[PDB]
RNA sequence: GCUAAACCUAGCCCCAAACCCACUCCACCUUACUACCAGACAACCUUAGCCAAACCAUUUACCCAAAUAAAGUAUAGGCGAUAGAAAUUGAAACCUGGCGCAAUAGAUAUAGUACCGCAAGGGAAAGAUGAAAAAUUAUAACCAAGCAUAAUAUAGCAAGGACUAACCCCUAUACCUUCUGCAUAAUGAAUUAACUAGAAAUAACUUUGCAAGGAGAGCCAAAGCUAAGACCCCCGAAACCAGACGA
RNA sequence: CCGAGCCUGGUGAUAGCUGGUUGUCCAAGAUAGAAUCUUAGUUCAACUUUAAAUUUGCCCACAGAACCCUCUAAAUCCCCUU
RNA sequence: CUGAACUCCUCACACCCAAUUGGACCAAUCUAUCACCCUAUAGAAGAACUAAUGUUAGUAUAAGUAACAUGAAAACAUUCUC
RNA sequence: CUCUUACUUUUAACCAGUGAAAUUGACCUGCCCGUGAAGAGGCGGGCAUAACACAGCAAGACGAGAAGACCCUAUGGAGCUUU
């Protein structure tokens, strides 16, 4: 009993439909499609640790610009909201700072507060109560 | 089947080979254990209990005179004339509880093995087959239609 | 160093010779 | 290219043409015939392959010796080129020893 | 081989509505098995592209290449087919929508070299396809002006959303 | 598969056609090196792991289980309600379609099998009926197998053939091992 | 030509998905197509709603004035 | 070792192997010790006698004296009044 | 890859869910073979499992067609028009409920 | 839109059976195919070597007249590699079939022709409508590479993440083999199609049967025995020897 | 292509040497040595894998392991408990 | 403050080591029986190719590149030049 | 040769006809320094940079061609010599 594939074509249309947007013989010759299609591949999988990594760095980018706007570095306003107890994450920071303005100017403004205090109480001695601000709220 | 070398190709040496130091099957001093062995006569051993456990199950009779053909006929012992067997020793295990009146005839049997069967009153005789003996006595009807 | 020569080899005729 | 661009003709297969119908039967000849003839007399063939089974290398060396002394010069020929090489093969080459 | 270029002529279209756009007449001609390379073809092919049939005969009737004779006749027998048999009033009302060369099928020859070697030489072959439709050839585009590139600038730029966020 | 034997084979490099000389030499024509024309990775050479027939593919399962499969196929046709037991096979007359009439209004299934207990014996009539018919297939007791009685989905057997297989089949629980072949005189068989 | 039919069989199907892509069939009724019930799909179409439609009421909403001066000319031209 | 012979195409037996150990039928290989019969002069009664006992092989050896011989060498024997009789059996072995 | 595919923006169907929920799967339709091996899971769903099914969604209208087929399919479609074909060839009942609810689900 | 693509027959393979063997007239051992002249010459005679023994030097299976079994036993042997009986035992046997190939397959085969060689010798390729061609203005189209329709715009393994947006932004040192380690300026690869490479004993394991027995004479057996399943590739030297052909 | 012609056959010469070795998915997985005309390879150990059996394995408290001689070394071995 | 495939978080989980080894599936083909717009359960086997300076065929690249060819006029008769 | 120059023919380039070969993983095929299997068009840091022909040149692509002939290895060959 000789055995020949009979259905090669269709294994060969598997590769070549990623392939249709490349550029030059890669496209059609599947001898060239089947080695970048994998590349392909390989990229779009190790691409997802990147796309995560780029979205942070363009938040901070834009949270970074809006303080300046109030005079505020980037560091402070992150810090200074943590200790207010306010856990907005970055995302929701940089979306703030584009649709909602006035809104951003109260978190810069409380940060701004709150960091002033911070320097108040580490100038005294201890004799001065805490800030209002810097009152944490206790859980159980 | 690994990278390159002889066994990638398949073509390690034979079994034995141990790379060219004088092998393990070659060093050893040659001795006469298997000397003569296919002209050793052996003897295949029938115990009293085993020929009690026979006798009690009908698959041997007491009745008429037990000798290698009867013995064969029941199942109770495969002889072997190819393999230079000889015929069937009587051997002693079980002659405490052996109960039977038998008139056997057998190739060897044990002092022991004697006095068992004589003990219950009966009679053992040792008989000797050549090869071709052997073979018409333990398979009669394939002699018998040879036609000789 | 022995002369090393390697002769030329045709392949078939007809394989030039077809005609419509 | 390398694929055929219209439907083969269709397979029609009578299951129940004689043949078929009658497979297997007086494969338990002995069995049920008082065992006057075996199962293996009922297969039909090659001299030197009717009941019998072997690899390619026993293949060869049964029927050089049943059929051998009938072969045509050329063929017997190949017979005997095959067994040297199928028993350098197996008795000198492979993986395990 | 395929002749699907000499089918394209049989094609009946249903009678008209009386409101309906006039539709202009399409006529396919082809030449099959040209001694001339598809190549050297194109060059030929390429230029009287878009030109009116009397303008595309003056201009391959001074061309020096030997496809320029040939693409000639073939441009001759479609104006008249197309007068003929086509119902194309005007002669002159037409021009080239499509001509384009293919590859013929072609003879191998040995070509002899030095040394006892030798290389495979193609009698080459082509075809010569001409589309003519009924009608003013159409007029050339205008280049794109300054006006245009800074309304396609202002345009990009209004389409611009901003990026990764809600 | 017991009796089958495949008739296929093909050529090796060594009976190919010519092949024996080197097609050119080994060194210095840039090619690659070639020891003969009809090498298996040449167009026209030999096959390097093609069938080599004839082959057969010969064995035997022992005696007793080949006696089982035979009790259990009769026990699942019983248990399935496709076994029905006939006194004789003899019909009124020889016309093929008063048997397949007759199966249809006793829901018998496509296709039935006819075991009788001897082939000479067969009743004329019956014999007739089951010439002409495709589905509806005679045999005798001995060629009671289980691949015809899986392939018809009724089973019919005559009552002398029930007694039959019982005996041929009960045997084989019974006896002792073989001293030689059953085809030899025994003291109590056959019967 | 190579034995079997699965593979013949699965390249018939993609020449008839091209064929179809290259000439994109009119489109038709869906009521034209197969597995349609009217009545059917009128009770679903409240029932998706939410909505206690009268299946009379809903019915004569969905007959317009020219599929009844349609239907009507065909009964002529059948000579019903 | 040859492992389909010519003329059979059955396994056959090196027969060096015979020659030289003795297998007793619970698979146990016995041999004689190297040197056993060479320059006694020169060695001690304690090393004389250590060169005549007869050994036991080891599982590697065993497995490999086993694939060099057929199964007609691994069957039981009833020779009459055989010296190793005794040794056929193993007794009390756990594992 | 994202690049060698097409995108949408997330979007609903007229607005779903804002004033009241509507379900968008509008008609299933199955092809069961009668005898088919292939088609054993799809027949013990029609017995007892579609039945059910349909009592929960009123607003989808099942049509099962037995038929000869080699190949068992269930057919979506939804208000929208889209048209969703799956297969159901050897699938378990359990797995043919799994499959047909999450159709019953999608927009 | 071209070039092309697609096909099912020609025949072939392995068995069975059967012993086998031709012829018109004319010409043909001289320079064969040459009507017609003085001769006388006559056939027989151990294969070798590759290879294995990891060199090699004795040695290294080759149908020789019944399947099986005796038995890989007796025996032979640098007692190494390996070689290897017999006595005895004793079965079946109905040609016209195929879980064989289907134009790179299957015979080399359309043919030992064309072609190549002084000679011995080597040795191809390929065909495809239909009931009708005395229907040839006929049988659709759709599919490899290659091109055409339709050249190109900063930047870089040619993509990925994306994006309103092709590109511009960001990230990213082809593949196989071979190596301590290869983007390596180490190997192979123009590309498409087709073809092209893991063969089995010894035991062991797993799942049935029966069980001090198992097995359809042989064999094994101090739970064994019978059956089954499941593991051992492809291409390549320079050589050696025998017999022919060549000044 | 004469350090000894050519063709065919033995012949599928042999090659511890180079190259090649075809569907998907998961899992465990790195390395003391000895001998060898042997060090471009093999066989045995060692390591590694699968199955099976039943019982300790690893980590380690005291106590304990040499004189001769210079660095009176970092440590090791043994080892209950845990 | 930034900063990983570390860790947490929502959901899921067999799903990142060469040689080697164990395991779960599986394309197409043939056969048995089903099935009947292309399948099922089994049995088989010439059973799967991005690589061997692989074999054969097609077509590219180099490239319309290297290279190749016909002394002159005329009435095609003839004459002229060499 | 100092030290080359001029002219003729061929080749050459352009037009027309005909039309090969080795070579080719894919190429969207820059320069500097640095790095790295230790000599980078492709990596890091810089610099440069619309697109596309034709004619030259030979510094690089460890350029093409020939599975290095030198050297070593193989229990691979062969010729020749010999106490
Ligand atoms: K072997
Ligand atoms: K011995
Ligand atoms: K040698
Ligand atoms: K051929
Ligand atoms: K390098
Ligand atoms: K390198
Ligand atoms: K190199
Ligand atoms: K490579
Ligand atoms: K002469
Ligand atoms: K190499
Ligand atoms: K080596
Ligand atoms: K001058
Ligand atoms: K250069
Ligand atoms: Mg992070
Ligand atoms: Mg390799
Ligand atoms: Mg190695
Ligand atoms: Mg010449
Ligand atoms: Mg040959
Ligand atoms: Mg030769
Ligand atoms: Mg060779
Ligand atoms: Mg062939
Ligand atoms: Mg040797
Ligand atoms: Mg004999
Ligand atoms: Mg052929
Ligand atoms: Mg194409
Ligand atoms: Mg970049
Ligand atoms: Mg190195
Ligand atoms: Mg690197
Ligand atoms: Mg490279
Ligand atoms: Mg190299
Ligand atoms: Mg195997
Ligand atoms: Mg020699
Ligand atoms: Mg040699
Ligand atoms: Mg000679
Ligand atoms: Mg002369
Ligand atoms: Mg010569
Ligand atoms: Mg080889
Ligand atoms: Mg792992
Ligand atoms: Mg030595
Ligand atoms: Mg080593
Ligand atoms: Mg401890
Ligand atoms: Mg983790
Ligand atoms: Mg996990
Ligand atoms: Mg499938
Ligand atoms: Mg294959
Ligand atoms: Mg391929
Ligand atoms: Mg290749
Ligand atoms: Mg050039
Ligand atoms: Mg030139
Ligand atoms: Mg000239
Ligand atoms: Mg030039
Ligand atoms: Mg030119
Ligand atoms: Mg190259
Ligand atoms: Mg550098
Ligand atoms: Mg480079
Ligand atoms: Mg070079
Ligand atoms: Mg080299
Ligand atoms: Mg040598």
């Amino acid at each position: 009993l000789r055995n020949r594939v009979t259905d090669r074509y269709f294994r060969i249309q598997e590769v070549l439909k990623h392939a249709r947007h490349f550029r030059g013989r890669k496209n059609r010759c599947y001898r060239l499609a089947v080695r970048t299609v994998i590349r392909a591949f390989v990229k779009c999988t190790k691409a997802r640790y990147l796309k995560k990594k780029n979205m942070r760095t363009l938040w901070i980018n834009r949270i970074t610009a809006a303080s300046q706007e109030h005079g505020l570095k980037y560091p402070a306003l992150i810090g200074n909201l943590v200790k207010c107890q306010v856990e907005l994450n970055r995302k929701v920071l940089a979306d703030l700072a584009i649709y909602e303005p006035k809104t951003f100017k109260s978190l810069a403004a409380l940060a701004s507060r709150r960091r002033h205090e911070g320097f108040a109480a580490a100038l005294g001695d201890g004799k001065e109560p805490e800030g209002i601000f810097s009152r944490v709220v206790q859980y159980h | 089947r690994g990278h390159k070398g002889e066994r990638q190709r398949g073509t390690r040496p034979r079994l034995g080979f141990e790379g060219g130091q004088t092998p393990f099957y070659i060093r050893i001093p040659k001795y006469g254990f298997n000397e003569g062995h296919s002209f050793r006569r052996q003897y295949k051993p029938l115990s009293l209990n085993r020929l009690q456990y026979l006798i009690d199950l009908g698959r041997v009779d007491p009745s008429q005179p037990i000798d290698l053909t009867q013995l064969v006929n029941g199942r109770g012992v495969t002889i072997q004339p190819l393999k230079r067997d000889y015929g069937v020793q009587l051997v002693e295990e079980g002659a405490d509880t052996f109960t039977a009146k038998v008139n056997i005839e057998v190739q060897l049997a044990s002092e022991l093995a004697i006095a068992a069967i004589e003990k219950n009153g009966g009679v053992v005789t040792t008989a000797f087959y050549d090869p071709r003996s052997l073979d018409i006595v333990c398979k009669p009807v394939p002699f018998f239609l040879r036609g000789q | 160093t022995k002369k090393r020569f390697t002769p030329p080899i045709y392949q078939p005729k007809f394989k030039t010779e077809k005609e419509f | 290219i390398g694929i055929r661009l219209t439907l083969p003709p269709p397979k029609v297969v009578d299951r129940w043409n004689e043949k078929r119908a009658m497979f297997g039967v007086y494969d338990n000849i002995g069995i049920l015939g008082n065992f006057e003839k075996h199962p293996k007399e009922l297969i039909r063939g090659p001299i030197w392959l009717r009941g019998w089974k072997g690899n390619e290398l026993q293949r060869c060396i049964r029927k050089r010796k049943m059929v051998g002394s009938r072969m045509f010069a050329d063929d017997l020929h190949n017979l005997n080129k095959r067994i040297r090489y199928l028993y350098k093969h197996f008795n000198r080459h492979g993986k395990f020893r | 081989i395929s002749r699907k270029w000499e089918k394209k002529n049989k094609i009946v279209y249903p009678p008209q509505l009386p409101g309906e756009p006039r539709r202009p007449a399409e006529i396919y001609h082809c030449r099959r098995q040209i001694k001339y390379s598809k190549d050297k073809m194109w060059y030929l092919a390429k230029l009287i592209r878009g030109m009116s049939i009397d303008q595309a005969l003056a201009q391959l009737e001074f061309n020096d290449k030997k496809g320029a004779k040939i693409i000639k006749e073939v441009l001759l027998e479609a104006q008249d087919m197309a007068v003929r048999d086509h119902n194309v009033e005007f002669r002159s009302n037409l021009y080239i929508a499509e001509s384009t060369s293919g590859r013929g099928q072609c003879l191998k020859r040995i070509r002899y070299h030095g040394r006892g070697r030798f290389g495979i030489m193609e009698k080459v072959y082509c075809h010569y396809f001409v589309k003519l439709v009924e009608g003013p050839p159409p007029p050339p585009e205008p280049p794109k002006t300054a006006v245009a590139h800074a309304k396609e600038y202002i345009q990009q730029l209004r389409s611009r959303t901003i990026v990764h966020t809600l | 598969n017991f009796k089958r034997i495949s008739y296929a084979k093909t050529k090796t490099r060594a009976e190919v056609r010519g092949g024996g000389r080197k097609p050119w030499p080994q060194k210095g024509t840039g090619r690659a090196r070639h020891g003969s024309i009809r090498s298996p990775l040449w167009r026209g050479g030999g096959v390097a792991h093609g069938p080599r027939g004839p082959t057969s593919y010969y064995y035997m399962l022992p005696m007793k289980v080949r006696a089982l499969g035979l009790k259990v196929a009769l026990t699942v046709k019983l248990a399935q309600d496709d076994l029905h037991i006939m006194d004789s096979l003899e019909l009124p007359t020889g016309d093929p379609q008063y048997l397949t009439e007759l199966a249809h209004y006793r829901r018998w299934g496509d296709s039935v099998l006819l075991v009788d207990l001897t082939h000479e014996e067969m009743p004329q009539s019956i014999v007739e009926a089951t010439s002409r018919l495709k589905t509806f297939n005679l045999i005798p007791a001995v060629g009671l197998n289980v691949h015809s009685m899986l392939k018809h989905q009724t089973l019919v057997l005559t009552l002398p053939t029930v007694a039959f297989l019982e005996d041929k089949l009960l045997w084989q629980d019974s006896r002792y091992r073989p001293l030689y072949p059953f085809s030899l005189p025994y003291s109590d068989f056959p019967r | 030509v190579k034995k079997g039919f699965r593979a013949a069989f699965r390249f018939q199907k993609e020449l008839e998905r091209q064929r179809l892509l290259r000439c994109p069939p009119p489109p038709v009724r869906r009521s034209e197509k197969p597995n349609w019930d009217y009545h059917a799909e009128i009770q679903a179409f409240g029932h998706r709603l939410q909505e206690n439609f009268s299946l009379d009421l809903l019915k004569t909403a969905f007959v317009n004035s020219c599929y009844i001066k349609s239907e009507e000319a065909k009964r002529q031209q059948l000579g019903i | 070792l040859t492992y389909f012979s010519a003329r059979k195409g059955k396994r056959k037996t090196v027969k060096a192997v015979i020659d030289r150990f003795l297998r007793l039928h619970c698979g146990l290989w016995v041999r004689r010790k190297a040197g056993y019969k060479k320059k006694l002069w020169k060695k001690t009664p304690a090393r004389k006698k250590r060169l005549r006992e007869f050994v036991f092989c080891n599982k590697t050896q065993s497995k490999l004296l086993d694939k060099m011989t057929t199964s007609f060498w691994k069957r039981r024997n009833w020779y009459v009044d055989d010296p190793y009789q005794k040794y056929h059996d193993r007794t009390n072995l756990k594992v | 890859t994202a690049r060698g595919t097409p995108s949408r923006f997330l979007a609903s169907v007229l607005h779903n869910g804002l004033g009241r929920y509507v379900q968008q799967l509008q008609r299933l339709s199955f092809s069961v073979s009668r005898d088919g091996a292939s088609s054993r899971g799809a027949r013990e769903f029609v017995e007892r499992e579609v039945i059910d099914f349909a009592r929960r969604n009123p607003g989808v209208v099942i049509y099962v067609n037995s038929r000869p087929c080699c190949v068992p399919r269930v057919v979506a479609e939804y208000l929208n028009g889209a048209v969703r074909e799956e297969s159901i060839h050897c699938k378990s009942v359990e797995e043919i409920s799994t499959l047909v609810q999450k159709l019953a689900d999608q927009s």
